[PDB]
């Protein structure tokens, strides 16, 4: 079944589980043609596959060549995601394979179920949570490797940098989701908040800056204020 | 012509014989049905006046033996049985015919309803779905489950329809996941038609038998099987043109025969709307589409 605010602690128990977000798989820019029609131009995308307990990110880069001469591209994207996930599971040793895969959008459930028929003990599930994973391309080093890619490519990351040395996965996940929601709601302000202080820096082997515990609190506070600020701006409050 | 004799009618009962229904009163001098048209399977079915629980009945073919009905007061139902003494049988039937104790199957020479609902149905295939080999006839009722239903509970008393499941390894070739899931022609033509049923006539036979079992006994599993088999054809891009033309005719007479008051439970809105307006075969069922629109526009 579906995942929601009642069984929210399940994410951080000891059964291996992955989230799969396909929002940035198929990406297009829309422009006018010389004759005044509209045409799309695809750009590189990525499948966002994340273990919420460990912070391991399996970033499958989707090169535009994948789409060449194919029809019905938004629908193929869902089936290309399912195939990539399935191949990833199969490349993992058995004791590393997920018990559950949670998809962030319901259209992914059938493509993934069909591709995973070989894995009848792996549960494929939707979520009622609204997770801001589409904003993963607002993280500069992920955006960079995606746009630079010349070929299909799997790139591994920990989206929690070193946080788990100091906090629980439950809190790391909360922080990540709050950071990503901020970036989705107002990316430029969100980024300003992360680099407004020029003294604090991002280690070359990390994604996010090297905030002290006390500075993370402040940052977390500023992101919540941003989301709240944008809410008011939006609805006039 | 042929006949099905009753020792008696001890309990008041509504008797069905193919698409005809009529009432018998407790201990009315009823001894059976005559002039049953040779050349078709038939079904004789029952709904006790006093206990609408369990519609039940018997599929039979008069060319395979002499069959009669005698009420069993222990098990509480009208049972079908075979008389092996052919001579005992004609004698008994002639007596009741002479005394006019038999109602007359009114075969009409401008009605092809029964033919059109059982064209592809053959007793030999019925007896493989309904397993009870010491009899030449086959018992069915309201509550019998299907093999597939008993996968998600006695196997002796189950309907062995051909399992269909669109999200199974049988339906879906490795490396053709998307292709086989959006276009089921592989599953229809290689797996089912060439593989399991061998030809389209045995597929249609099961499909028709399934429908009749849903309609006459309200068997929920049979209804599922009938929709599953419609959906598999409709969802395939590639179907011999002869199958589609025939399928169109089959459904038309099913839709025509269905009681109007039973359509809310025996017809699945999703399956029909998909099949008539979204599926690969949307344009291929003109006659079925016309009768469904004009008769049950509500469902669409
Ligand atoms: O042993 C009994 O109770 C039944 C023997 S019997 O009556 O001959 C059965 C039977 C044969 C022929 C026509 C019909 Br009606 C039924
Ligand atoms: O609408 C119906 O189904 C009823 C028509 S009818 O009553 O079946 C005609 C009929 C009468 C008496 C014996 C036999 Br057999 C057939």
């Amino acid at each position: 079944g579906a995942m929601n605010s009642s069984n929210y602690a399940e994410l951080f128990n000891n059964d291996i589980k992955l989230f799969v977000d396909d929002t940035n798989v198929y990406r297009v820019t829309v422009h006018k043609t010389f004759e005044g029609n509209v045409a799309t131009k695809a750009i590189n995308g990525c499948i966002f596959t994340l273990n919420p307990k460990t912070g391991h990110l399996f970033l499958k880069i989707i090169h535009t060549s994948v789409w060449a001469g194919q029809k019905r591209l938004s629908q193929l994207a869902k089936w290309k995601t399912a195939e990539e996930v399935s191949a990833l599971v199969r490349s993992l040793p058995k004791e590393e394979q997920p018990k559950q895969i949670i998809v962030t959008r319901k259209a992914m459930l059938d493509p993934l179920e069909v591709h995973m028929l070989d894995f009848p003990n792996i549960a494929i599930r939707p979520t009622e949570l609204r997770l801001p994973f589409s904003a993963a391309m607002s993280i500069d080093k992920l955006s960079d490797v995606v746009m630079k890619a010349t070929e299909p490519q799997m790139v591994l990351f920990n989206i929690y940098d070193d946080w788990l040395d100091r906090i629980s996965s439950y809190t790391a996940f909360s922080r990540l989701t709050l950071l990503l929601r901020a970036l989705k709601t107002n990316e430029e302000s969100a980024k300003m908040i992360l680099l407004s202080d020029p003294t604090i820096t991002i280690k070359s082997y990390h994604l996010w800056p090297s905030f002290t515990d006390e500075q993370w609190i402040t940052i977390e506070s500023q992101m919540r204020d941003l989301i709240l600020t944008e809410y008011g701006r939006k609805y006039n409050v | 012509m042929n006949t099905v004799p009753f020792t008696s009618a001890p309990i008041e009962v509504t008797i069905g014989i193919d698409q005809y229904s009529f009432n018998v009163k407790e201990n009315q001098p009823f001894h059976g049905i005559k002039d049953i048209p040779i050349g078709h399977v038939h079904v004789i079915h029952f709904q006790h006046a006093d206990n609408s629980s369990m519609r039940y009945g018997y599929w039979f073919d008069c060319r395979m033996g002499n069959f009669y009905i005698q009420y069993d007061p222990k098990d509480g139902l009208y049972k079908m049985m075979e008389e092996r003494d052919g001579a005992k049988f004609e004698n008994i039937v002639h007596n009741f015919k002479e005394r006019q104790m038999m109602v007359s199957y009114p075969k009409i020479d401008e009605d092809d309803t029964w033919y059109n609902l059982t064209e592809f149905v053959q007793m030999d295939k019925i007896r493989k779905i309904v397993r009870k080999d010491e009899n030449q006839f086959s018992y069915v009722d309201s509550s019998m489950t299907t093999v597939q239903e008993n996968e998600l509970s006695d196997p002796a008393h189950s309907l062995n329809y051909t399992v269909i499941n669109f999200k199974s390894r049988e339906a879906i070739r490795p490396g053709h996941e998307m292709e086989d899931f959006l276009d089921k022609s592989y599953y229809l033509n290689t797996v089912m038609l060439q593989g399991i049923f061998k030809n389209s006539s045995n597929y249609f036979g099961e499909l028709q038998f399934a429908f009749l079992n849903a309609m006459f006994f309200g068997n929920y599993g049979s209804s599922l099987q009938w929709h599953a088999m419609i959906e598999l054809i409709c969802s395939s891009a590639t179907v011999p043109k002869h199958m589609l033309d025939k399928l169109d005719e089959i459904l038309y007479y099913q839709i025509k025969t269905l009681p109007e008051q039973y359509s809310d439970i025996l017809l699945n809105e999703r399956v029909w709307n998909i099949c008539l307006y979204s599926s690969f075969q949307k344009n291929s069922l003109h006659n079925t589409e016309k009768i469904m629109e004009n008769k049950y526009p509500e469902l669409l």
